[PDB]
């Protein structure tokens, strides 16, 4: 079917290649990284303690 | 009458969309702000530089005004 996995070059000329050079000379996309697990904090976890609540079953 | 499991599709879930854009940073714009901040940094730096010598010289002359010392 074909998906293709490689991005063949994103980087051409003047414009985009600074920002691709940007995010390797700090960091950026790490900071970005940083900032999926800061809403993963906030949000309610689903856990479940066995001597008082119960986990899900079936018939 | 037969009951058996039904057949709902609705919104489909999308099959495959894209999650991941670019937020916030744009590349160029960053720099503006980055090194833009540098440059605050240091004429906000040496200025106290600046009026720690207005204190600098006044403590060293107490040493030279102290001579009974």
């Amino acid at each position: 079917t074909y998906k293709y996995v490689n991005l063949r070059e994103p980087s051409m000329d003047m414009k985009s290649v600074t920002d691709r050079a940007a995010q390797t000379l700090l960091w950026t996309e790490l900071i970005r990284g940083l900032g999926m697990t800061l809403s993963y904090l906030f949000r309610e976890p689903a856990t479940i303690n066995y001597p008082f609540e119960k986990g899900p079953l079936s018939p | 009458x037969x009951x058996x499991x039904x057949x709902x599709x609705x919104x489909x879930x999308x099959x495959x969309x894209x999650x991941x854009x670019x937020x916030x940073x744009x590349g160029y714009s960053m720099f503006a702000v980055g090194i833009g901040a540098l440059l605050f940094g240091y004429w906000s730096m040496m200025k106290w530089n600046r009026e720690r010598r207005r204190l600098q010289i006044e403590d060293f002359e107490a040493r030279i005004a102290l001579m009974p010392l």
